[PDB]
RNA sequence: GGGCUAGGACGCUAAGCCGCCCGGUGGAUGGCUCGGCUCGGGGCGCCGACGAAGGGCGUGGCAAGCUGCGAUAAGCCCCGGCGAGGCGCAGGCAGCCGUCGAACCGGGGAUUCCCGAAUGGGACCUCCCGCGGCUUAUGCCGCACUCCGGGGUUUAUCCCCGGAGGGGGAACGCGGGGAAUUGAAACAUCUUAGUACCCGCAGGAAAAGAAAGCAAAAGCGAUGCCGUGAGUAGGGGCGACCGAAAACGGCAGAGGGCAAACUGAACCCCGGGCCGACGAGGUUCGGGGGAUGUGGGGUUGUAGGGCCCCCGUAUGAGACCCUCGCGGGUGAAGCCGAAGUCCGCUGGAACGCGGCGCCGGAGAGGGUGAUAGCCCCGUAGGCGUAAGCCCGCAGGGUCUCGGGGGACCCUGAGUACCGUCGGUUGGAUAUCCGGCGGGAAGCUGGGAGGCAUCGGCUCCCAACCCUAAAUACGUCCCGAGACCGAUAGCGAACUAGUACCGUGAGGGAAAGCUGAAAAGCACCCCGGGAGGGGGGUGAAAAGAGCCUGAAACCGGGCGGCG
RNA sequence: GGUUGCACCGUCCGUCUUGAAACACGGGGCAGGGAGUUCGCGGCCGUGGCGAGGUUAAGGGGGUUAAGCCCCGUAGCCGCA
RNA sequence: CAGUUCGCUCCCGUGACCCCGGGCUAGGGGUGAAAGGCCAAUCGAGGCCGGAGAUAGCUGGUUCCCGCCGAAUCAUCCCG
RNA sequence: CGGCCGCCGAGACCCCGGCGCACGGACCGAUUGGUCCGUGAUCGGGUAGGCGGGCGUGCCGGUGGCGUAGAAGCCGGGCCGUAAGGUCCGGUGGAGCCGCCGGUAUCGCGGAUCCUGCCGGGAGUAGCAGCGUAGUCGGGUGAGAAUCCCGACCGCCGGAGGGGCCAGGGUUCCACGGCAAUGGUCGUCAGCCGUGGGUUAGUCGGUCCUAACCCCGCCCGUAACUCGGCGCGGGGGAAAG
């Protein structure tokens, strides 16, 4: 419906096609490291996240139950 | 060697290299005994390979 | 594609782009958007949308609502069909026109009703397309006239399904397509009284 | 609602690809209206022992016997549809048997005599 | 206007600039599409020492390629099918063949070089050789690599008869060997990943498969596969990531054989005959295999397994296999199949327009001089047969069962399990598999239920074997398209895996369009002229890579400037 | 409308860049080809059905030339503390 | 002329010499009177194919128009 | 330098008319959108970026049109649109093609030392010279002769610019007929083009032997092999021994 290329334009002419500089637009850097990665970084990568609380703190502590043991229950 | 490749080259002249017995293709070498491309002399098989080689030119006749 | 053609970089030193091309000729080559001969940039995959889904209340509402369209004249007259029977939109007809499954019978019967001047619309050709896709099909085909709904006499009328622009259905498989194609509906319909009967029990 | 090829492109391929037998359906050409009536055949493959009656093209009502039918062509060859040659004879002009009908048979072979008389009409 | 002086004049301004027009060049654009691509439905679902796949060389009237064949050489023969022209792509010239029925299509048969797993030995696609059969000789026919099975004999292990193996295959499948770039913004564990790549091997499907299972403890009774569980449990610098199953709903459905107990040659293979429709089956006669055990019984669970009894008690009744007449359907891809080629008009030609008229259990799609329901292939409908397949109808042959009484049958070994090192996995103490060391039990027993051990409780029998079907693929056929359309789509619409490159492994293009008919340029003028110009076609910006015929750019001309 | 004379103003284009007429980088000219795409998952938005529930997936019946749509399956997911 | 050539000059020129044909050794390997030289116009680790559309915070490019609003080039953290 | 007066001189500011945006009011529609009026002095530059409307391309469906009395396409002109782009005429061309509405994408090109294809300037320039610097007159032939042939005359070469051969090439050999192309220029010549033809072996060599060395079976290794070294047994290895 809204053409990609309508707002892309061969309009925009941009060319940076909403991207900003053209340096930008490359590979991993730009994103601070593959998906997930820099949460973990002690260091500078993504600490903080896109993730409101920011992001939850890394050590799932506490301990899992059998499924067995887990009745059921409504 | 490097450049003065005028100078060097008068060999080739001996050969090494031909139509083959079994496939036909420019490969039977006279002085192994072998032939590169279909593995004639080397192996009771054909040279074939995942990449291929001789898979191309098969497909390529299909 | 593009695994048949290697491609190998020709350097530097030269005055000339780094950008690959082949082994002994300086041609088309793989891993190019804007060579000659390369991959084109993003290709159509088989994983392409291909299903719309809408839902079961949501299909049986649509198609009440085409059906409705042709009680109406306006629509009617959108649509393009000429009717000389003005009061009866849409038409029933008794039972016994369902049993009829021959072209020369079913055609009489028309044009006494005076709905066939209806099919003499659907005669003009729509659908010599413009554009050379109709090479490979879908070309030299007529359009599109009244749908014809019964009870009775399997899922289709066996002589009905010759005349021009005529489909023919029951309604235990009626699908909005066949009411209102290229969502235009108020396409005119001739009804059987069991048809109708059978209708009442809106179901899903 | 019909089963059908609705690639025309396939069916160009049947056309041009097919078996020399399978030909002799194509060469065939409607009978004249009275005949056609008669033997209750609507049309026959043509033949050279046949006399013929070209009905579209320049010529229309124009009659001749059929010299050759030529199945890679497609066409036939009409004695009186003819060009004239730039040296100075009278040379047939080929014409496809859908433009043809074949006004009068000949039947002296028993081939072509026991299909038009039974299972035909 | 004449003469004289002076000012300013455009008149013939090279070189050169711009705009258009004409011609040329070039091959864009549109339209054209005997090609692809992906999908779906089926088919194909293997072949080979009875010499394959692959390759080489010949083979045509003229043959350079492609295609096909093989010295009987674009083919020979039979039968059936279509049946009245053909002589592959390939329109030439010439000649030929065919009703004692071609071309063509199907089925079967003949010939099928040399090399090649290439098997007698070696080779640079050739050559040599040891036997034996046979014709007087040349000619010609059969043979000798390596297993198993059986003989022969100086038992030289030396040779003879029988059966096999190897190699290929479009992907898929099963079992082995096994990375790194990368990710973790570094990087070693981790990740990529059991991926890429490599070895062995099988089929038309594989494998798995009738619980030493499962474990909502409740409820189930083979196994694949799909959806889902679930991005769940779980693993992990506990970082990045990694990552099931049980179960459910479905699909398709199928269960069987040994070892042993107890029997112990009752047996199998080979050849010959009789009896029998020369078949199934049964009988007999000569060898070979076989107690280191052929064969009978039996198999999760035990039935007393042995020996007993009591009653139905081989009473009774299938169930399975073979033959042969007949009938039925499928199947040589072949047949049959409705209805305008009417009038007036345009045109080179109507498949157009206008006017009239017609068929339909049937207005799909090509084609034809253009745009055709009614011109031609065809269509809804029904039908055909040799081989081959399936079924019933006449016979012959084979062939089943059920309880309690004592030790219940003994019931699978380097296995189960333990300990030590890996590999791997999600597998956690609680994966699976190997290796190294140790090592059970006699159903009076063993294993399993996600740590160890002991008790209860519930389930189930590993260490022996096989398994249809449902599920993978795209070589091939058909059908399909919100796909592409010749600088695009397959490497490749064609002379393609060609030309060509590279020692080799390997790499690899470009190249589509006459016209109604070839009428493919006669005749006439000119020209050294195979070159080129005028006249000759409905129309030659239709005149020979010939539909259209752009731009860059090149000549000339027009306008303007100069 | 073409072209040209005259007046006036004007140091390409694109990109790099704080600053490009540049003695920064790229381009002979023209034609064609040429670059925000697909799946999964999450977070948003608009719009539509249904309603404390809501939706089917897998599937096979059915219909069709085929197929879509139709009606049937409700496993599971999410919501309802 | 030549992707390593030409002429003059110059070194060796019975030798640890030159040369032909056959044959051997293959890529972290060979070979080296040892220069990181050489192993087929490619060598401080050959070539071919595959992994592979590696990945790069890095250079270049990213194509129709119009209307409306219209920046920051700062801060904290970060093998940054 | 300290005063002063009149003027000149922006797209600013004033002023007429128009246009868009924002907001209010009304109306219109089947959705999006549109129209009419009013208010704006305090609305109108613009890169990154955000949003919003339109245009165009290919194909699909419905709908509704066009075409041999001339489609698309091509070239120049006319008209409309802020514009992206639409539309009409003339020439050319000689079969297909639009509009609307709903969809969809291998959807719009000025750059990428872009890729491919075609073309101009450079040029009628450089090269066609450098090494031991070679031709020339009559005559023959032919459409065309500096470079084809015959004679004469003048030279180079002298272990080679000559003779015989191995490898290697593969018909280049030889005859006849030619010159479009090829030959560092012409060409009547040729190694090109067309068409025919030619390599004959007891006594030459191959073939035999065996070398350095190689392969095969077997034995063995390896997870295994188209892999690997030994030991046996056989076979192969010099067109300059």
């Amino acid at each position: 419906m809204i053409r990609r290329r309508k707002k892309v334009r061969k309009l925009r002419g941009s060319h940076t096609h909403g991207w900003g500089c053209k340096k930008k637009h490359r590979g991993g850097g730009s994103k601070g490291g593959r998906g997930m990665a820099g949460t973990g970084k002690r260091n500078k990568s993504k600490w903080t996240w896109t993730i409101k609380y920011a992001p939850d703190h890394l050590g799932k502590r506490g301990f899992s139950r059998p499924p067995e043991v887990q009745r059921e229950v409504r | 060697m490097g450049s003065g490749t005028a100078t060097f080259g008068k060999r080739n002249s001996t050969p090494t290299h031909i139509r083959c017995r079994r496939c036909g293709r420019v490969s039977y070498n006279v002085k192994k005994g072998y032939c590169a491309a279909c593995g004639f002399g080397r192996s009771r098989r054909l040279r074939k390979y995942r990449w291929s080689k001789k898979w191309k030119k098969k497909k390529n006749a299909h | 594609a593009g695994k048949r053609r290697v491609t190998e970089n020709i350097g530097k030193g030269h005055s000339m782009a780094r950008v690959e091309r082949l082994k002994t000729p300086p041609r088309y080559a793989a891993f190019v958007p804007f060579a000659r001969g390369g991959r084109r940039t993003h290709p159509p995959k088989v994983e392409k949308i291909i299903w719309e889904d809408i839902n079961k209340k949501e299909k049986r509402l649509a198609l009440m609502s085409a059906i409705a369209a042709t009680a109406n004249y306006d629509l009617v007259r959108a649509r393009g069909h000429i009717i000389d029977n003005v009061p009866q939109l849409p038409l029933i007809v008794v039972d016994d026109l369902q049993k009829v499954q021959k072209t020369r019978e079913t055609r009489e019967i028309f044009k006494k009703l005076g709905i066939w001047d209806d099919i003499v619309r659907a005669k003009e050709k729509s659908g010599v397309r413009a554009g050379k896709g109709k090479m490979r099909g879908r070309r030299y085909k007529k359009a599109k006239g009244p749908l014809i709904v019964v009870g009775k006499n399997e899922g289709i009328v066996l002589g009905a399904r010759n005349h021009p622009g005529v489909d023919v259905v029951v309604v235990d498989n009626l699908g909005v397509e066949h009411l209102a194609p290229g969502t235009h509906p108020g396409r005119l319909t001739v009804w059987t009284v069991s048809a109708i009967e059978r209708l009442r029990e809106l179901y899903g | 609602m019909k089963i059908s090829s609705k690639q025309p492109r396939k069916q160009r391929k049947f056309l041009y690809n097919a078996p020399l037998h399978v030909r002799q359906k194509l060469m065939s050409a409607p009978l004249s209206r009275e005949l056609r009536e008669k033997y209750k055949v609507r049309n026959l493959p043509v033949r050279v022992g046949d006399k013929v009656r070209i009905m579209r093209g320049d010529y229309k009502g124009h009659e001749g016997k059929v010299v050759e039918v030529d199945l890679k062509r497609y066409r036939i060859y009409v004695e009186g549809a003819t060009l004239r040659k730039t040296n100075g004879t009278e040379v047939f002009y080929p014409i496809h048997p859908s433009n043809v009908m074949i006004i009068e048979l000949n039947l002296e072979d028993e081939k072509r005599k026991k299909i038009i008389e039974r299972r035909a009409g």
